[PDB]
DNA sequence: AAGAGTATGGGTG
DNA sequence: CCCATACTCTT
C-alpha cells in the first residue's frame, strides 16, 4: 500500500529495475522516478537499507 | 522466529552460470543486461538494439551482442534467452545427435 | 508467508500499526479541537505504545499478542543470548561443514583420519568441478555439475587426486582448552562413520559410544598451511597448560605392553643364551620360548656424546624375551634400562617424555606409532579376559564380620546399661566398623596379590 | 557388608541409591557452572598479547 | 497347571521365595482415573457430577428467572478408534445436558411457578480413552502424563539462617488451598509477625484480626493469659501460681506464708516450687516496683472522673500504680510472658499495628492488594469478603480439609471449603507455639505432603474452566426479559467448553504423542509421574532437595529409573504394587504379622501410615506355618533400618520387586550391577527397535508375559473355543457353547495391524502363533505383536559373545561384529514415511490431480495409474513423481507469440503449471499404502472408488460369517421339522435347501411351525441386508476438510535398514557400544569344534563400571544354550519319547529348593514333543530381580550340559590358527539395536539457501544447513593464532555476500585467495541501533 | 544533622 | 544470588 510500512515509494521496489506501476522495467531506465508511482528503477536490495 | 530462506529463480541460475563463464568485463556487462532482459519464461523481452542502447558505450557494435547472445542461449536449459518460438526451436535441434531419424 | 495464502504478521509491525494508528488518531482529535480530558488519555496511550515498541516489559506490563506471549521489540533483537551479538556476530554457521558418528581406526597414523567419500564428493565439490574442466573431461560448469550428480567412475579418481595434501579440521563440542579442534590428512573410506586414531581421544574427551564429530574444509592456502603447521596433531603433542605429554597409551596398548614385559619363575625356554632380539622373536614365534622366560641376550645401545654423536656399547643382560622384542622399537640414543622392567602407564609416559627430551618431534612420533601397533597385537595376542572366578573373596571376611558384630552388640549392651551417651556410642561403632573395613580391605588385596609356582 | 559378586539385598541397594543419585545430579548440574567461570575468564583475560 | 500359552514353551525359574499378591493390572492407574471422571456418580464428589453442581444453578440479577440442571448424558461414538486412526479425527462421545428455565412471577410470596421448560442441549464432544488408556485426537495416539504436585492444607516450615547474617532462623506457615489466594505468616529478626496475602507488600499480621471484628482486648485474651494484682495496702498483693515462677531468678526475697522459700540473689529450684505447691502458696507480697514494666490487658476508667487511665496493651509504672491506687482499683490484669516461652510477640505486633479499629484495616488491605486508586469502604468490604469467604472464589478442597484438619490436631474430617476466623486463630497459635520451640516443622519432599493428579481431575478442572465461562455469559445473556419464548438452547453456547476440552487434550504440556519404540516404551509413558506442568516446579528453579530419593519412596517411586540430565530427579517411574488413595496420595502393600505368625492378609499403608510400624524385610527366613526362622529381624521403624525382636514385628513386604519399577525389574541380575549403570540400562532398554524376527531373551526375570499382554499389542482371546479359521491377516475363533449368549451365532472374529506406522515412524506388524483347528481359552494370546515372541517381550537378539581384546577393534567400548551377523539380517529392520499432496482451490481455478502434465516425457509417467497415482509395489528414488498435480496460471491477452504457441502445441501445456509431489532426495522405498481424502460434494476419482471396494469387500465377508452360521442352524431346524411326517431323506436331500420352504403338510403344526421358520428366515436376511446397507453408507461417508481444500493424498513408502558400522548397540546392564568393524566369518576366534563367535567385546570395561550383571548373564546363557544344544542333539537322531522327558524332567528339577514344580508325567507324548522342538534353541530361564540364581546352580547347569565350570574355553586366531595364550570367556548375551542411526546422523554441505534477514547458512539436516562455528571455537582458534582461518570462517563462509561468489569462482579457476568485505550481521546491527533513535557510524 | 542499617529493585544463571 | 539505592532509627 502507498504510504504503508511497505510503500515502494519509500523504501524501493519490490522487483530489480522495475517501478510499481511498470512504466518503466530494464536496465536502460536505471536511476529514474517514474511519474506516476514515484519509485525509483534500481535494484531490489535497496529494501534493506532505506529508514 | 522462522525468517524464510533465499530461492534461486531463472535469473539467479543465469547469473550464477554467467560468472563462472571465461567473459571479458565488456562482455560481463553485455551477459548482465542481457540476462536482466530474460522473463520468467525463457525469452527475450527486447529487441538487441535496446541492449546496445543499455551498454552506453559507442565503441561495440551488434555482432558483439550477437555473439554473447548466442554463447548464453547454451546454458542450461539450452534455448533460453530466445527471441521467438523459431529461434528457440533451432537452438534445441542443433544439439541433437546426427543419428535422429528425422 | 504460509499455506493457505495467509501473511499472519510479526511482532515489529504490529508495535509499528500501534503507534501509527494512536498517531494518527491523535493527529486528528488535535485538529478537531477535542475536549483535553480526551486528548490527554490519548497522549497517554501514545507515550505508551510508543514505549512497547522501544523496549517491551521494562516499563509497567508487557504487551502480549494472542499467545499470551510478550511480543519482542528493537532491544530483544538488540541484546540477550538471541539477540545479534552472541547469535549472529560472535559465532554462526558456516558452509563447507559437515557432521557424522566417529568409530576407531587401529591401522591410521597420527597425523591421518578417516573421512567417508559420500562427505568428501560434498565437502570438495567446487574443487571438483575445477579439475574436472581443467583437463578437457568437461568442457562447461553444467557439464560437469551433471557429472557430478551421476557420479561417474572418473570423478572418483578426480576426488582422490583433490585431497592428496589438503587437511581438514575435526572439532568435538565441547571446546574447552583449544586441543578440540585438531587438523588431519583425509584418507577415503566406504560407509559413513569417521575413523578417528586412538591416541588423540584423549584430547578430545571422546569415546565410542555414540559421540559425533564436525569436519571443516579450509579454502585459501593461508589457511592450508596453518592448518599444516599449527594445528596438525603432529605438532600438539605436549599440554599448553603444563607441558606434559598429551598422546598417551592408555587401556589396551598399556594393558598389552605390560603383557609382554613380564617374567615368569619357571617359563618355557628359560635360562638360554640369545644373540640378539631377532633370535628371540624367532624362538617366540616358533614356540620354543615362552614370552615370559628370563634369558640373557647381546643387546647393542647407543649413547649421545659430548659434541653431539651416537656412540654403540654391546653387553650381555639379563632380561627376557618379551623386552628384548620390544626393544626392537625404541630408536637410537635411549638406555636399555628403559625397557628392563614391567611397563605400566606412568613408565610408557615417561619413556615418550625421555624421547622427545633427548631427541626430538619426528622419532618420537614414529615412536608413539609403533608403541600404539604393539599394544595391539599383544594384548590382542594373550587373551586377556575376565571371569566370574578372577573376583576372589579372601577367607577370613566372615570372621571379621562376627568380630565387627560382636564389638557393636557388645558396645550396645554397655549404652544400655548407660555407661556412654549416645554420640560416643554412635562414633565408636562407626569407628569399629571403618576398622573392620580397612582389615577386610588389606586381607582381600594381600590375597589378591600373589601366586604360587613350581621352581 | 556385601561385594558385587556376592551381591546386595533390598535395603542395600536402596540405601546406595542416595549416593548415586547425588553424584550423578552434581555431575548434571556442575556443567552450567564452570562454563560461566571460563567465559569470565576468557572476558577478562581476551586482549593480553605478547 | 499352565495354560495353553505357557505349556507350548516353559520358562525355568530360579526364584525361591513363594508370591502372595500376583502383580496387578498395570494401566489401572489411567482407566481408574478416567472411570472415575465419566462415571455416572450420585454424589457430586467426582467427575462431571460435581462441575455442573459446582456452578448450577445459574440465577440472574432480579431472580425471576433460573437455570438448573438435571443431568447429562453421553453418546454413543459415530466412529471406532481404528476408523477414527484410518480418517484422522479425534475419537469422542456427545455430551447432552438436561437443562430447565424456571420463571418466578413478582409481588407473591417467593417464587410463584409461572413456567417451568426443560430442554436437552448439546454441550460439545468428550474425547474418549481407548482400552490400553490413550486418546487418539487427529487420528493419532497420546498420553496423559499423571503430575504430582504439593497437597493442599497448611504447611510450616523456616528457613536455616540464611536470609539473616546472624545465623537466626526465621519461621513461616503457609496456606495452600486447591483454588483460591494464598494467605502467608510470617516472623521478623524482630519477634514480630507479619501476613502476606498472595506474595505481595508485608502487612502488620494484626490487620487481618482487626478485619474480622475483634477489639484489642480479645487479642490479648485469645493471645495470652492473665495475672491478677490486687490492692491489699500491703504493696499490691498477687495471686500466683507457684509453676509461673519457674524458669526466672529471684528479684528479691521470697517468702510467703511466714516461710522463705527463695532468697534474693537465688534461682528458684524445682524443689522451692514443689514446696510452695505443698503448701498451696496464694498470697505474695511484691515491692511497688514489680510493675515497672509489665503490660496491662485490658481498660481501667475511675467511675468518679469517667476518663480512661491506661489504654490497653500498655507498660505500667509506678506514677500509673499511684493512679490506681488513689482511685481504690483493687484488680489488674496483666499479660504473664517469660523469655523461655509465652514471648510477647503478639503484643509487640499490636503495638507497631497502626490501626486500632475495624474500618481501617479493610482500607490498608484494599490500598495494598489495588493501589493507585482511592479507596472505599464497599470496595474494600466486597474484596474481603471474596478473598477467603466466598464459594466462587476459595475452595479449599476435601483433601485440603482434612489435611488443615490433621496438621491442627482436630477430631473431624469433614468441613467446610472456605476459611473461618477459628482456622487463621489455629495456624496463628500453632505458628507461635513452633516458635517457642513445642512443635516441629514439615518436611517438603515426605511423600505424605505431595499428591498424584491424574487426568481425570485434570479433565474435571478443565470442563469447569470452560463451564464458569459459559455460566458468565448466560447471566450476561439473561438480564433481557423474554422468558416467553426464550429456551436455553438459544441461552448457551457450546464453542468455549469444547474450545477448552480440545486445548486440554491436545496442547496441554502433559499432553505428548505416546512412545512407540516398543511395548515396554508404551507400558513406561503410561505410568509416568511428572513434578512439572501447570501448577508445578521448573527445571531451573528446582533445587538439590527435590531431586533426592527419600526414605518415603520405598515401594512407591523407582529410585532408580530416572532420566539424567536437566530433569533428573522430576521424572519418576510408579512402582510394580504401587496405588494411590481416594485422597491421591501412594500406597503400597504388607503382609500382616500376628503373634509372631505371617499371614495372608494385605494391608495398603501409605507414608504417614507407614512410619508407625516396624515391616519386616522380604528376605527373611519362614518356617512352614509362618514363623520366623532367627529371633533378630531386619526390619525399618521410623524411616530407618535395624534389628528387632521377632514379637516387635508388624508387617512385612510382599516381594522383593516391590522397590523396583517395571523396567527395572526386566534386568538379570540386577542386584549385582552398580546404581549408576543399572540407570542406564533401565534408560536405554526402552529405545529399542523391533527387528524382522523375535528372539526370546533366553535368561530372563519372569515379567515379560506381563508386560508383553497388558501394554496391547498382542491379540488376546476374548472368549474360549476352537480355531476356526487362521491366516496371515485374520483369526476366527468358534466360542464354546457354555459361553454364548442366547440368539447368536458364536464366532469372534480379530483382524491384525499388517504393516503400519507407528509414532517414531517404524513399523506395526502382528503375526498369528496359533493353527487351525486347536483349542484356545480366554486370555490366550492368539497373534504377536512387535518385539514379542509367544507371548513374551523380546527386544533384542541372543549373540554368542566373547571377551577379549582383538586389535584395537574395541577400543574405548567400540563392538566388532561377525559377517555372518549380517548375512542372517538378525539386526535388520523395518522404516515407514508418510508423504502427503494437498490439491486446493485457488482463485484462477482449482488444482487437479492428473497424469497428464504437459512438460514431462513419458518415461516419468510410468508409474503412474490412470488417475495420477503411483501404483502399488513400485520401487521409487529421489526425484520421482508420486502425485501429478496442475496449477491454473490464469488467463492472458493472448499475444500472436502466445497463440503461435497454443497453435502449434496445444491449449493445456499453456493453461496450467507442475505443481507435482515427488520424492524427496536422499529417500528411496517401496509403495505399499495409498489413502485419498476427498471433501464431501467432489467427485471421487477411480483410485478411492477401488480403495472404496475393498474396504466393503471385508465387511461384506465378516457379516457373511455370521448370516451362513445362523441360516445353516435355521435349515438344519426346517430339516428337522419337515422330516417327523412326510419323510424324504434321501429326495429330501437331492433337493435343495431352497426349495424346504415350499414343500408343505397337513394343517397340524407341522405347517405352522414351518411358517414361523419361513418367517424367521426373511427377518435374518433383512436384518443382514439392514446392517451391510449401514457399513456401506458409513464407509462412503465424505471427509470434513479444512477450508480451501479438495482433496488430499498420503503415500506411504518402506525400506530395510541393515547393520553397519557407526551403528549404536547395548545390553540391559548399561553396556553401551558402536559398531567398528563387520569381520569376515574366517577372522572371527573359533573352538575346538570350528565355531567362531558372533561379538567380541573389550574386557577393560567391565572393572572400572562395576556392572558384574553381564558377566554372571553370560554364564547362565552358556549353560541354557548348552541344555538346548542336548535337546537338539537328542531329536535329531529320532529316539523315544521317554528318553526326551526324562532328561527335560531333570534340566527342570535342577534347583536348591525352588518354587516351581514341573511334571511331564500329565503331558501327553503329542504335548512333550512340541515342547521339546520349542527348546532346541536353548531352555529359557528365569531370575527375579532380587532372587536369582546363585553361583553354584549355575556351575550345576553347566555341568549338566557338559561344559566347563569356569565357564572360559580355549580359543584360535582365525588369521593364523594359533590358540590365544589364556582361556576367554564365551557365552551368550541379549543385544539390542537403539534408534541411533548412522544413516539419519551424517550430514554434509558445500553451498546452500541462506536467511533472508541475517543471510547465514541455515541449520538442521532437514534443511540441508550448515554447522554452527560458537564462540569456543573463536577462542579456540585465537588460541593457536590462525587468523585466516578465523577470517575465512567469519566472512566468505557465513554472511560475505560478495565474498561467497568470489570464492567460490576462484576456487573453480583454481586459486585459492579471498577478498573478505563486511558481514551483513553489523550492517543488520547498525540499523537496528538507528532504529532506536541512536546515532552510530563509521569513521573514515 | 550526619551515619549505619533495612527493604526494594535490577541482571545473572 | 549478589550488588546498588531510597527510607528509617541513632549519636
Ligand atoms: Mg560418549
Ligand atoms: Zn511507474
Amino acid at each position: 500500500e502507498r504510504d504503508g510500512l511497505f510503500c515502494a515509494r519509500i523504501f524501493g521496489p519490490v522487483k530489480d529495475y522495475e517501478c510499481l506501476c511498470g512504466k518503466y522495467k530494464r536496465l536502460k531506465h536505471r536511476g529514474v522516478i517514474c511519474e506516476k508511482c514515484g519509485v525509483e528503477v534500481t535494484q531490489t536490495k535497496v529494501r534493506r537499507e532505506r529508514m | 522466529v522462522y525468517q524464510g530462506e533465499t530461492t534461486q529463480t531463472l535469473q539467479d541460475y543465469l547469473m550464477w552460470q554467467v560468472e563462472l563463464t571465461p567473459f571479458s568485463d565488456t562482455d560481463r556487462a553485455i551477459a548482465t543486461s542481457i540476462v536482466d532482459a530474460v522473463d520468467e519464461t525463457g525469452y527475450l523481452t527486447v529487441p538487441l538494439e535496446d541492449i546496445l542502447e543499455s551498454i552506453g558505450d559507442e565503441e561495440i557494435d551488434i555482432d558483439e551482442v550477437e555473439a554473447v547472445l548466442k554463447r548464453i542461449q547454451r546454458f542450461d536449459p539450452v534455448g533460453v534467452a530466445a527471441k521467438d518460438l523459431r529461434d528457440c526451436l533451432l537452438i534445441q535441434l542443433s544439439q541433437f545427435d546426427k543419428t535422429t531419424p528425422w | 508467508p504460509l499455506d493457505g495464502g495467509r501473511f499472519a504478521t510479526s511482532d515489529l509491525n504490529d508495535l509499528y500499526r500501534r503507534v501509527i494508528n494512536r498517531n494518527n488518531r491523535l493527529k486528528r482529535l488535535l485538529d478537531l479541537a477535542a475536549p483535553d480530558i480526551i486528548v490527554r488519555n490519548e497522549k497517554r496511550m501514545l507515550q505508551e505504545a510508543v514505549d512497547a515498541l522501544l523496549d517491551n516489559g521494562r516499563r509497567g506490563r508487557a504487551i502480549t499478542g494472542s499467545n499470551k506471549r510478550p511480543l519482542k521489540s528493537l532491544a530483544d533483537m538488540i541484546k540477550g543470548k538471541q539477540g545479534r551479538f552472541r547469535q549472529n556476530l560472535l559465532g554462526k554457521r558456516v558452509d563447507y561443514s559437515g557432521r557424522s558418528v566417529i568409530t576407531v581406526g587401529p591401522y591410521l597414523r597420527l597425523h591421518q583420519c578417516g573421512l567417508p567419500k559420500k562427505m568428501a564428493l560434498e565437502l570438495f565439490k567446487p574443487f571438483i568441478y575445477g579439475k574436472l574442466e581443467l583437463r578437457g573431461l568437461a568442457t562447461t560448469i553444467k557439464a560437469a555439475k551433471k557429472m557430478v550428480e551421476r557420479e561417474e567412475a572418473v570423478v572418483w579418481d578426480i576426488l582422490d587426486e583433490v585431497i592428496r595434501e589438503h587437511p581438514v579440521l575435526l572439532n568435538r563440542a565441547p571446546t574447552l582448552h583449544r586441543l578440540g579442534i585438531q587438523a588431519f590428512e583425509p584418507v577415503l573410506i566406504e560407509g559413513k562413520a569417521i575413523q578417528l586414531h586412538p591416541l588423540v581421544c584423549a584430547a578430545y574427551n571422546a569415546d565410542f559410544d555414540g559421540d559425533q564429530m564436525a569436519v571443516h574444509v579450509p579454502l585459501t592456502l593461508e589457511a592450508q598451511l596453518e592448518a599444516r603447521a599449527l594445528m596438525m596433531s603432529t605438532n600438539n603433542i605436549l599440554s599448553p597448560a603444563n607441558g606434559e605429554p598429551i598422546i598417551v597409551p592408555s587401556q589396551d596398548v598399556v594393558l598389552g605392553l605390560y603383557y609382554m614385559t613380564r617374567d615368569c619363575v619357571n617359563a618355557k625356554g628359560e635360562g638360554m643364551v640369545l644373540t640378539g632380539p631377532k633370535e628371540a622373536e624367532r624362538l617366540y614365534r616358533s614356540g620354543l620360548a615362552s614370552l615370559h622366560a628370563r634369558v640373557k641376550v647381546r643387546i647393542t645401545e647407543y649413547e649421545k656424546d659430548a659434541n653431539g654423536e651416537l656412540v654403540a656399547k654391546t653387553s650381555l643382560k639379563d632380561t627376557t624375551v618379551g623386552r628384548a622384542i620390544l626393544w626392537m622399537i625404541v630408536p637410537k640414543g635411549l638406555p636399555y634400562s628403559i625397557v628392563n622392567q614391567a611397563l605400566g602407564k606412568k613408565a610408557i609416559s615417561k619413556m615418550l617424555n625421555t624421547c622427545y627430551r633427548i631427541l626430538g618431534l619426528k622419532p618420537t612420533v614414529i615412536f608413539a606409532d609403533q608403541i600404539m601397533y604393539t599394544g595391539f597385537a599383544y594384548a590382542a595376542r594373550s587373551g586377556a579376559s575376565v571371569g566370574i572366578d578372577d573376583m576372589v573373596i579372601p577367607e577370613k571376611k566372615h570372621e571379621i564380620i562376627s568380630e565387627a558384630e560382636a564389638e557393636v552388640a557388645e558396645i550396645q549392651e554397655q549404652f544400655q546399661s548407660g555407661l556412654v551417651t549416645a554420640g560416643e556410642r554412635y562414633n565408636k561403632v562407626i569407628d569399629i566398623w571403618a576398622a573392620a573395613n580397612d582389615r577386610v580391605s588389606k586381607a582381600m588385596m594381600d590375597n589378591l596379590q600373589t601366586e604360587t609356582v613350581i621352581n | 557388608t556385601a561385594n558385587f559378586r556376592e551381591g546386595l539385598n533390598v535395603l542395600q541397594y536402596f540405601i546406595s541409591t542416595h549416593g548415586a543419585r547425588k553424584g550423578l545430579a552434581d555431575t548434571a548440574l556442575k556443567t552450567a557452572n564452570s562454563g560461566y567461570l571460563t567465559r569470565r575468564l576468557v572476558d577478562v583475560a581476551q586482549d593480553l598479547v605478547v | 497347571v499352565y495354560s495353553y500359552t505357557e505349556k507350548k514353551r516353559i520358562r525355568k525359574d530360579f526364584g525361591k521365595r513363594p508370591q502372595v499378591l500376583d502383580v496387578p493390572y498395570l494401566l489401572s492407574i489411567q482407566l481408574d482415573s478416567f472411570q472415575k471422571f465419566i462415571e455416572q456418580d450420585p454424589e457430586g464428589q467426582y467427575g462431571l457430577e460435581a462441575a455442573f453442581r459446582s456452578v448450577f444453578p445459574i440465577q440472574s440479577y432480579s431472580g425471576n428467572s433460573e437455570l438448573q440442571y438435571v443431568s447429562y448424558r453421553l453418546g454413543e461414538p459415530v466412529f471406532d478408534v481404528q476408523e477414527c486412526q484410518i480418517r484422522g479425527v479425534t475419537y469422542s462421545a456427545p455430551l447432552r445436558v438436561k437443562l430447565r428455565l424456571v420463571i418466578y412471577e413478582r409481588e407473591a410470596p417467593e417464587g410463584t411457578v409461572k413456567d417451568i421448560k426443560e430442554q436437552e442441549v448439546y454441550m460439545g464432544e468428550i474425547p474418549l480413552m481407548t482400552d490400553n488408556g490413550t486418546f487418539v485426537i487427529n487420528g493419532t495416539e497420546r498420553v496423559i502424563v499423571s503430575q504430582l504436585h504439593r497437597s493442599p492444607g497448611v504447611f510450616f516450615d523456616s528457613d536455616k539462617g540464611k536470609t539473616h547474617s546472624s545465623g537466626k532462623v526465621l519461621y513461616n506457615a503457609r496456606i495452600i488451598p486447591y483454588r483460591g489466594s494464598w494467605l502467608d505468616f510470617e516472623f521478623d529478626p524482630k519477634d514480630n509477625l507479619f501476613v502476606r496475602i498472595d506474595r505481595r507488600r508485608k502487612l502488620p499480621a494484626t490487620i487481618i484480626l482487626r478485619a474480622l471484628n475483634y477489639t484489642t482486648e480479645q487479642i490479648l485474651d485469645l493471645f495470652f493469659e492473665k495475672v491478677i494484682f490486687e490492692i491489699r495496702d500491703n504493696k499490691l498483693q498477687m495471686e500466683l501460681v507457684p509453676e509461673r515462677l519457674r524458669g526466672e531468678t529471684a528479684s528479691f526475697d521470697i517468702e510467703a506464708n511466714g516461710k522463705v522459700y527463695v532468697e534474693k540473689g537465688r534461682r528458684i529450684t524445682a524443689r522451692h516450687i514443689r514446696q510452695l505447691e505443698k503448701d498451696d502458696v496464694k498470697l505474695i507480697e511484691v515491692p511497688v516496683e514489680y510493675i515497672a514494666g509489665k503490660v496491662v490487658a485490658k481498660d481501667y476508667i475511675d467511675e468518679s472522673t469517667g476518663e480512661l487511665i491506661c489504654a490497653a496493651n500498655m507498660e505500667l509504672s509506678l506514677d500509673l500504680l499511684a493512679k490506681l491506687s488513689q482511685s481504690g482499683h483493687k484488680r489488674i490484669e496483666t499479660l504473664f510472658t517469660n523469655d523461655l516461652d509465652h514471648g510477647p510477640y503478639i503484643s509487640e505486633t499490636l503495638r507497631v499495628d497502626p490501626t486500632n479499629d475495624r474500618l481501617s484495616a479493610l482500607v490498608e488491605i484494599y490500598r495494598m492488594m489495588r493501589p493507585g486508586e482511592p479507596p472505599t469502604r464497599e470496595a474494600a468490604e466486597s474484596l474481603f469478603e471474596n478473598l477467603f469467604f466466598s464459594e466462587d472464589r476459595y475452595d479449599l478442597s476435601a483433601v485440603g480439609r482434612m489435611k488443615f484438619n490433621r496438621s491442627l490436631l482436630r477430631e473431624e474430617i469433614e468441613g467446610s471449603g472456605i476459611l473461618s476466623k477459628d482456622d487463621i486463630i489455629d495456624v496463628m497459635k500453632k505458628l507461635i507455639d513452633i516458635r517457642n520451640g513445642k512443635g516441629e516443622v514439615d518436611d517438603i519432599d515426605h511423600l505424605g505432603n505431595r499428591r498424584i493428579r491424574s487426568v481425570g481431575e485434570m479433565a474435571e478442572n478443565q470442563f469447569r474452566v470452560g463451564l464458569v465461562r459459559v455460566e458468565r455469559a448466560v447471566k450476561e445473556r439473561l438480564s433481557l426479559g423474554d422468558l416467553d419464548t426464550l429456551m436455553p438452547q438459544d441461552m448457551i453456547n457450546a464453542k468455549p467448553i469444547s474450545a477448552a476440552v480440545k486445548e486440554f487434550f491436545g496442547s496441554s504440556q502433559l499432553s505428548q504423542f505416546m512412545d512407540q519404540n516398543n511395548p515396554l516404551s508404551e507400558i513406561t509413558h503410561k505410568r509416568r509421574i511428572s513434578a512439572l506442568g501447570p501448577g508445578g516446579l521448573t527445571r531451573e528453579r528446582a533445587g538439590f532437595e527435590v531431586r533426592d530419593v527419600h526414605p518415603t519412596h520405598y515401594g512407591r517411586v523407582c529410585p532408580i529409573e530416572t532420566p539424567e540430565g536437566p530433569n533428573i530427579g522430576l521424572i519418576n517411574s510408579l512402582s510394580v504394587y504401587a496405588q494411590t488413595n481416594e485422597y491421591g496420595f501412594l500406597e503400597t502393600p504388607y503382609r500382616k504379622v500376628t503373634d509372631g505368625v505371617v499371614t495372608d492378609e494385605i494391608h495398603y499403608l501409605s507414608a504417614i501410615e507407614e512410619g508407625n510400624y516396624v515391616i519386616a524385610q522380604a528376605n527373611s527366613n519362614l518356617d512352614e506355618e509362618g514363623h520366623f526362622v532367627e529371633d533378630l529381624v531386619t526390619c525399618r521403624s521410623k524411616g530407618e533400618s535395624s534389628l528387632f525382636s521377632r514379637d516387635q514385628v508388624d508387617y512385612m513386604d510382599v516381594s522383593t520387586q516391590q522397590v523396583v519399577s517395571v523396567g527395572a525389574s526386566l534386568i538379570p541380575f540386577l542386584e549385582h550391577d552398580d546404581a549408576n549403570r543399572a540407570l542406564m540400562g533401565a534408560n536405554m532398554q526402552r529405545q529399542a527397535v523391533p527387528t524382522l524376527r523375535a528372539d526370546k531373551p533366553l535368561v530372563g526375570t519372569g515379567m515379560e508375559r506381563a508386560v508383553a499382554v497388558d501394554s496391547g499389542v498382542t491379540a488376546v482371546a476374548k472368549r474360549g473355543g476352537v480355531v476356526q479359521y487362521v491366516d496371515a491377516s485374520r483369526i476366527v475363533i468358534k466360542v464354546n457353547e457354555d459361553e454364548m449368549y442366547p440368539g447368536e451365532a458364536g464366532i469372534d472374529i480379530y483382524n491384525l495391524t499388517k504393516y503400519t506406522r507407528s509414532n517414531q515412524n517404524t513399523c506395526i506388524n502382528q503375526m498369528p502363533c496359533v493353527s487351525l483347528g486347536e483349542p484356545v481359552e480366554r486370555g490366550d494370546v492368539l497373534a504377536d505383536g512387535p518385539s514379542t515372541d509367544l507371548g513374551e517381550l523380546a527386544l533384542g537378539q541372543n549373540m554368542r559373545v566373547a571377551f577379549m581384546p582383538w586389535n584395537g577393534y574395541n577400543f574405548e567400548d567400540s563392538i566388532l561384529v561377525s559377517e555372518r551377523v549380517v548375512q542372517e539380517d538378525r539386526f535388520t529392520t523395518i522404516h515407514i514415511q508418510e508423504l502427503a499432496c494437498v490439491s486446493r482451490d485457488t482463485k484462477l481455478g482449482p488444482e487437479e490431480i492428473t497424469a497428464d502434465i504437459p512438460n514431462v516425457g513419458e518415461a516419468a509417467l510410468s508409474k503412474l495409474d490412470e488417475s495420477g497415482i503411483v501404483y502399488i509395489g513400485a520401487e521409487v528414488t529421489g526425484g520421482d513423481i508420486l502425485v501429478g498435480k496442475v496449477t491454473p496460471k490464469g488467463e492472458t491477452q493472448l499475444t500472436p507469440e502466445e497463440k503461435l504457441l497454443r497453435a502449434i502445441f496445444g491449449e493445456k501445456a499453456s493453461d496450467v503449471k507442475d505443481s507435482s509431489l515427488r520424492v524427496p532426495n536422499g529417500v528411496s522405498g517401496t509403495v505399499i499404502d495409498v489413502q485419498v481424502f476427498t471433501r464431501d460434494g467432489v467427485e471421487k476419482d477411480k483410485r478411492a472408488l477401488e480403495i472404496e471396494e475393498m474396504q466393503l469387500k471385508q465387511a461384506k465377508k465378516d457379516l457373511s460369517e455370521e448370516l451362513q452360521i445362523l441360516e445353516a442352524g435355521l435349515f438344519s431346524r426346517i430339516r428337522a421339522v419337515l422330516v417327523a411326517g412326510g419323510v424324504e431323506a434321501e429326495k429330501l436331500d437331492k433337493l435343495p435347501r431352497d426349495r424346504w420352504l415350499e414343500l408343505g403338510l397337513t394343517d397340524e403344526e407341522k405347517q405352522n411351525q414351518l411358517e414361523q421358520l419361513a418367517e424367521q428366515y426373511d427377518e435374518l436376511k433383512h436384518e443382514f441386508e439392514k446392517k451391510l446397507e449401514a457399513k456401506r453408507r458409513k464407509i462412503t461417508q465424505g471427509d470434513d476438510l479444512a477450508p480451501g481444500v479438495l482433496k488430499i493424498v498420503k503415500v506411504y513408502l518402506a525400506v530395510k535398514r541393515r547393520i553397519q558400522p557407526g551403528d549404536k548397540m547395548a545390553g540391559r546392564h548399561g553396556n553401551k557400544g558402536v559398531i567398528s568393524k563387520i569381520n569376515p566369518i574366517e577372522d572371527m576366534p573359533y573352538d575346538e569344534n570350528g565355531t567362531p563367535v558372533d561379538i567380541v567385546l573389550n574386557p577393560l570395561g567391565v572393572p572400572s563400571r562395576m556392572n558384574i550383571g553381564q558377566i554372571l548373564e553370560t554364564h547362565l546363557g552358556m549353560a541354557a544354550k548348552g541344555i538346548g544344544d542336548k535337546i537338539n542333539a537328542m531329536l535329531k537322531q529320532q529316539q523315544e519319547v521317554a528318553k526326551l522327558r526324562e532328561f527335560i524332567q531333570r534340566a527342570y528339577d535342577l534347583g536348591a529348593d525352588v518354587r516351581q514344580k514341573v511334571d511331564l508325567s500329565t503331558f501327553s507324548d503329542e504335548e512333550v514333543m512340541r515342547l521339546a522342538e520349542n527348546l532346541r534353541k536353548g531352555m529359557p530361564i528365569a531370575t527375579p530381580v532380587f532372587d536369582g540364581a546363585k553361583e553354584a546352580e549355575i556351575k550345576e547347569l553347566l555341568k549338566l550340559g557338559d561344559l566347563p565350570t569356569s565357564g572360559q574355553i580355549r580359543l584360535y586366531d582365525g588369521r593364523t590358527g594359533e590358540q590365544f595364550e589364556r582361556p576367554v570367556t564365551v557365552g551368550y548375551m541379549y543385544m539390542l539395536k537403539l534408534n541411533h542411526l548412522v544413516d539419519d546422523k551424517m550430514h554434509a554441505r558445500s553451498t546452500g539457501s541462506y536467511s533472508l534477514v541475517t543471510q547465514q547458512p541455515l541449520g538442521g539436516k532437514a534443511q540441508f544447513g550448515g554447522q554452527r562455528f560458537g564462540e569456543m571455537e573463536v577462542w579456540a582458534l585465537e588460541a593457536y593464532g590462525a587468523a585466516y582461518t578465523l577470517q575465512e570462517m567469519l566472512t566468505v563462509k557465513s554472511d560475505d555476500v560478495n565474498g561467497r561468489t568470489k570464492m567460490y569462482k576462484n576456487i573453480v579457476d583454481g586459486n585459492h585467495q579471498m577478498e573478505p568485505g563486511m558481514p551483513e550481521s553489523f550492517n543488520v546491527l547498525l540499523k537496528e541501533i538507528r532504529s532506536l533513535g541512536i546515532n552510530i557510524e563509521l569513521e573514515d
